[PDB]
C-alpha cells in the first residue's frame, strides 16, 4: 500500500501544475506563432498545440 | 558542453551563456528578442561604434582626401 500511497503523488496531479505552470512559462513558444492566433492583426497563425 | 550533457580560453562564453541562458523560465520569446534586437542594432552598433571611436579618437582625418596623392597612391602610407 505504501507502493500505492507512500508511492507519492503519481496520483500525478503535479502534471496539472505542469499544465498551468507550463501553460504560462511555455506560452512564449506556442503563442510565439499564435499571438494574433484567430486573426492577423499581430500577424500570427492560429497554432499552439495540445501536447501535454 | 553538449557532450557534457549528452580561464579555459574562453570559459566566459559557455559559462556565462550557459548559467545565464539556461536559467530562463519562459525563454522562447526572449530568444527571438535578443535575435531581432541584436542583428540589425548590434551589427550596425559595433560596425558604427569602432569607426566612430577612431573617427574622433585621434582624428585628424587630415590626409583629407588623399592629400591629392595621385592616383593610385593606393593606400601608399
Amino acid at each position: 500500500e505504501i507502493k500505492s500511497l507512500e508511492s507519492s503523488n503519481h496520483e500525478f496531479l503535479l502534471s496539472a501544475v505542469t499544465r498551468m505552470y507550463t501553460q504560462i512559462k511555455q506560452v512564449w513558444s506556442d503563442n510565439v506563432e499564435e499571438q494574433v492566433l484567430h486573426f492577423e492583426r499581430i500577424s500570427n497563425a492560429t497554432t499552439n498545440g495540445e501536447i501535454l | 558542453d553538449q557532450s557534457l550533457n549528452k580561464q579555459e580560453n574562453e570559459g566566459f562564453n559557455r559559462i556565462g551563456f550557459l548559467l545565464k541562458t539556461i536559467n530562463n523560465i519562459n525563454k522562447l520569446p526572449v530568444a527571438f528578442n535578443i535575435i531581432t534586437e541584436r542583428a540589425k542594432e548590434e551589427i550596425h552598433n559595433i560596425i558604427v561604434k569602432s569607426t566612430e571611436s577612431i573617427r574622433s579618437k585621434h582624428p585628424s582625418l587630415l590626409k583629407m582626401a588623399t592629400s591629392l596623392k595621385n592616383d593610385n597612391h593606393f593606400g601608399l602610407p
